[PDB]
């Protein structure tokens, strides 16, 4: 109610999955007491993940972002992560979803089990899991749980967590009602905080080789930069689309 | 919504043996249903059809899950409609209730409205809860037939006008999401059943280069679509359902196709001679009625001048094993009185010194067409006959996509002339008319999904008279590679608009 | 039976999402698992394993139907064990309960009763009741993972010394009930699964008779079992496993088999001439690594002089159209150095004047042979070669039934010299290789159902090697008529003793 | 309150005519008890008429629709109405006005009187 709206204020549409009592399960398992920091709760904080953009040129069966549970979804735990071994996850996740009063469209939000196939999410599998659809003109942020169901006692931190998702689907795809040439390509921004029961279980020394660090490129310049072709500074970055866009060339390129 | 029911479970609990209850949690989500997805566009005049959606357990998976257990259901389903508009958009639309053994002939606007109806907006916030109630006339439904339950028909009223940006109508794209009430419980628990009414067609995990083309025995090379080509094509080999009910000529079989098995005579030969007839039959020892097939199963459905090979038992020079060319015309030219559909072909035998040969029970192998043309045979004289018909109509912005093979031929002027073209090769043919799955829709949603990287490289549509449409707005031949494995997603209606292929 | 647990389903509670029930009528019935059917003979020497059951939902039809809509699930099952056997057969049977992680290598008698089981008897009267609980390593099990839970492991001790009477010895016949209890309870319910790993394999309802054989590109004639024959050949066309993984040179395509795809080289004329070598590499535009496939995919598997169609790009005197015999020798007479499994086989080329011919990618269907052997082809220079295995041991009561075509071919000698034989045909072979089922047991049984009068023809086992063999006692052929539609029961295991065949 | 409204969502403008006490004049009248369906009641039915589409190319003095009271105002009345002879009425009508908020315009309903010309409105 702050604003002016002809949008939907609230959404709350009650996700029906029970409760997981995470962190009293793996506190007898771990061998030490690992509190993380009482105020990085209650400060909700960008992920390093997920920022989606959704468009007109989207069909409906198609995935915004898959977050797999993990502290990969804050700096905060993706910056702790680096010591520990091992996590015991929930998290509350706001969407923000953004557009005018112009726009129209939904988007389902889907709890996903952690042990189900990476493969075909539909549209028509949004009955089956614990989702939340949710309108793209709504002027609150979306708050929504993201737990975890699992098998362990604690997910250790490195390639081994096989954990619970949230796969976002645009239902039905943002068609506009402005007449003009406007670009409503509806950017929204997710972020997440953890829940009063994440907490990580056993405390490792921090190794900087770890997954889920913050990517960072070289602070240099662009013309304080070595070619990777031909041994010449770079005289100008550009584009050009009347250039041929697929290119074979082979020396310069790495996958990141 | 004037219905004003009592009960819906415990009328049927007597005469029952024993009802059962399914779990707390599936009466608690939104699952959507299987093809109820509309879209109302501006440019649609009010009065039509964006779903009728029965009753039962196939309207979500779980329900069509568990009721291959239990022999039949009652109770009472609820629908949560969503409509994807918000403000500046009116014009209303409705759900009606329509009852069972209501006839589909026509449902115009008075007609909506003068059910026991929902008149809810496109303008709406919150979705719109609504019962599906089933009015039985029998205590509890059985699970494996199909029965005239009770239909949600829901339709645009006071259409929409809205305001459209460029090159994007704004359509107003609606879902709906069905959840079995508390009243609905299945009863007497039956365990063995493996092939339902309500399972989901498959379509197997085989690469396109690994199965066998559907019109000619030979691996399918290229998969690619042409607008150039005639849209419309009649053919006869490669024709299915996904129903299992085969169309024309087509054999469950890749070594059937273009084939034939007869009973041999070989007559003439004072001069010019070299002639033989087979009296057709059946490819696995049967005989020939002239039914529908307009030849016989397997028949090689193409014009061209087709030499076939042979097994001889020859008397003189030689053991009974020798084979030959046999050149017979397949094609428009009708010199010698070709005719399948009474199961009679004539076949010039070898450029040879005069004669020796015994009929028998033989079966003609092809190898070599001369000149290769995409029209049908002449079955019977030039007349007509009962034919698989032709490839139904497409959205205007389709085309089929077809499944390339290349014959070996005789040409002498230029090389691969030709190419052979079919839709739904023998392994999939062969799948649905082994399956024999239970169609929803007319059209049927595939993604065509490569193996080893998993880019999506198109989505396909496939009706039910068994081809596979491809929206590709175009004039140009393309291609695509042939290592992805369709996958189904939903059953889709009629007009539906699949995205675009670049 | 000492074990004393506590709970079962309340440790899992917690970290499970949701905990759901099933419906109180499926935790009533006795259903039998699919693989603990037994009979104690008293010809068995006691220390045997009669069956090793684990847990999980594969023991009910109804639990391993539900769980496909599960991620996973926890909870303890119970089995009444029961025999058929009457007073005056003395001999105890011990059902020992064995731990997850477990491993099985022996398990001699003084092994089963060390763990906490139950010294049950063949003169028992009433059903003997025994829980199933599963000791967890984790809180819950997933249900699209096999993994390591508590096994049942029954075998007998101080065997069965009872009194026989003439031609039929007295089997004790016993079974197990599987039924969950309170415990069992599915965990956080996912709906999309197709596939799964507690699906039953289905061997579709094609008739034998409309299927292509995986030998040869003919329809299968014949369907008929020889003990003359021998019973254990290496064929490497149309072998598979149930699993889908295939065994040999054996393609997923009816068109496939027999033939090869090469590039071409046409270079000796010198007076006696007329030959042509062709490199090997695939038939649906691959290369060619000898790994273990022994030759390309579908390449001919047996011994004899191979004439092959090839398309041939010529430059004078016709087109680019012009097939011709090609006489090539699979059989053990190396005169030229035949080898597919580097990929170079030789081929003559025709009795002709001298030479017109032109390089490029061929494709060389089969059309006859001259001399037909049920040997393998010297596949490297007369060497070895990694190959199928030899088609695995029977129940010496049991011969393969193999599945009939006839080749054409050059004889001169005597008509319908050969027939050609394979079991599993290829829409049995891209039947399987397509679904990918998992497998439980080694052998699985079928029932072969002629469709028009239901008259059950033979029963017959369906080895994990892909081979379906017979029980057929007698040293001559007989034939069975080809319009049975072949259908599963149940995963028998290896030392299986199915009827007689008259 | 249903949508999210830029428009006037309540009309009661308290229509002043005085409340007639029709089928209990009648009934004394026809020698038959008839009552119609309590069904046929509290279900809102399309008329088969009087569609009408509001244009910007229409003066102000131009008439969208004129309905006389009858049974040809339902298809279920029109349809009982093929039995019998007679009837007296009453009926709840309800207009459904859509377009956005970015219209305008207003539109009069009028319960003329019976014995009035049909001429000039």
């Amino acid at each position: 109610a702050s604003g002016q709206d002809l949008v939907p204020t609230a959404v709350e549409q009650a996700v029906p999955i029970q409760p997981v009592a995470g962190a009293a399960l793996a506190a007898p398992a771990a061998g030490q007491i690992n509190q993380i920091d009482p105020w990085i709760f209650q400060n909700f904080v960008q992920c390093p993940l997920g920022e989606f953009s959704i468009s007109p040129r989207n069909t409906p069966g198609e995935i915004l972002f898959d977050l797999a549970l993990g502290p990969g979804l804050n700096p905060y735990l993706a910056h702790l992560s680096a010591m520990y071994t091992g996590w015991v996850g929930n998290m509350e996740v706001q969407l923000v979803l953004a557009g005018n009063a112009f726009t129209a469209g939904k988007v389902v939000v889907a709890l996903v089990p952690p042990y189900f196939p990476k493969g075909s999410l539909t549209t028509a599998q949004i009955t089956c899991f614990p989702h939340v659809m949710c309108d793209v003109r709504t002027l609150e942020p979306i708050q929504l749980p993201l737990l975890d169901v699992r098998r362990v006692l604690w997910h250790a931190t490195q390639d081994q967590e096989e954990s619970m998702r949230l796969v976002c689907m645009l239902y039905t795809p943002l068609r506009t009602n402005s007449p003009g040439d406007e670009s409503f390509v509806v950017s929204g921004r997710l972020l997440s905080k953890p829940a009063a029961d994440f907490n990580f279980v056993y405390l490792t020394p921090p190794i900087e080789r770890t997954i889920y660090r913050m990517v960072d490129l070289p602070v240099l310049q662009p013309r304080l930069c070595t070619h990777a072709r031909w041994p010449a500074p770079i005289y100008g970055l550009l584009v050009d689309p009347s250039l041929p866009s697929n290119p074979q060339w082979q020396n310069g390129r790495v996958h990141v | 919504v004037p219905i004003q029911p009592v009960a819906g479970a415990a009328l049927a609990a007597p005469a029952a043996g024993q009802i059962n209850q399914i779990d707390p949690w599936i009466f608690q989500n939104f699952v959507q249903c299987p093809l109820g997805e509309f879209s109302i566009s501006p440019r649609n005049t009010p009065g039509e059809i964006l779903f009728d959606l029965a009753l039962g357990p196939g309207l979500n998976p779980y329900l069509a899950h568990l009721s291959a257990m239990y022999t039949g259901w009652v109770g009472n389903m609820e629908v949560q409609l969503v409509l994807a508009g918000n403000a500046f958009t009116a014009g209303k639309v409705v759900v009606a209730l329509v009852p069972p053994y209501f006839p589909k002939g026509s449902l115009t606007t008075a007609q909506i409205t003068c059910f026991p109806h929902v008149m809810c907006d496109v303008r709406t916030l919150e979705p719109i809860q609504l019962p599906l109630l089933d009015v039985r006339r029998v205590l509890w439904h059985a699970t494996q037939d199909q029965e005239e339950s009770m239909r949600l028909v829901c339709m645009l009223y006071t259409p929409l006008r809205t305001n459209s940006p460029g090159d994007e109508s704004f359509v107003v794209s609606g879902r709906l999401l069905s959840k079995p009430a508390a009243d609905f419980n299945f009863v007497y628990l039956t365990p063995p059943i493996e092939r339902t009414i309500y399972r989901m067609v498959d379509l197997p995990v085989l690469q396109p280069r690994l199965c066998t083309h559907a019109r000619w025995p030979a691996p399918i090379y290229g998969l690619l679509v042409d607008p150039s080509l005639p849209s419309n094509p009649q053919w006869q080999n490669g024709r299915v359902h996904v129903d299992g009910t085969l169309l024309g000529t087509t054999p469950v079989s890749g070594s059937w196709v273009s084939c034939f098995a007869a009973e041999a005579a070989y007559e003439f030969q004072s001069g010019i001679g070299e002639v033989a007839t087979f009296t057709l039959i059946e490819q696995d020892g049967s005989a020939y009625v002239p039914g529908d097939r307009a030849a016989p199963l397997g028949y090689p459905d193409f014009s061209g001048q087709l030499e076939i090979e042979v097994q001889t038992e020859t008397t003189k020079k030689g053991e009974k094993l020798k084979v030959t060319t046999f050149e017979m015309i397949l094609g428009p030219t009708t010199n010698v009185d070709q005719v399948p559909y009474q199961g009679r072909v004539y076949a010039s035998l070898t450029a040879a010194a005069s004669l020796d040969l015994v009929d028998g029970r033989v079966r003609a192998v092809p190898r070599s067409v001369y000149g290769f043309q995409d029209v049908v045979p002449e079955y019977n004289d030039g007349l007509l006959v009962p034919l698989a018909p032709p490839i139904g109509p497409f959205l205007p912005g389709e085309v089929l996509l077809r499944f390339r093979t290349y014959m070996r031929q005789i040409d002498s002027t230029d090389a691969a002339a030709e190419a052979i073209d079919c839709a739904l090769p023998q392994e999939f043919v062969s799948w649905f008319a082994s399956n024999a799955f239970t169609v929803q829709s007319e059209a049927l949603l595939l993604r065509y999904r490569n193996t080893l990287t998993g880019q999506l490289l198109f989505e396909c549509k496939l009706y039910s008279e068994g081809y596979i449409a491809l929206s590709y707005s175009g004039s140009g031949p393309l291609t695509f590679p042939t290592d992805g494995f369709f996958e189904v997603v939903s059953w889709v209606p009629r007009l539906y608009q699949l995205a675009s292929v670049g």
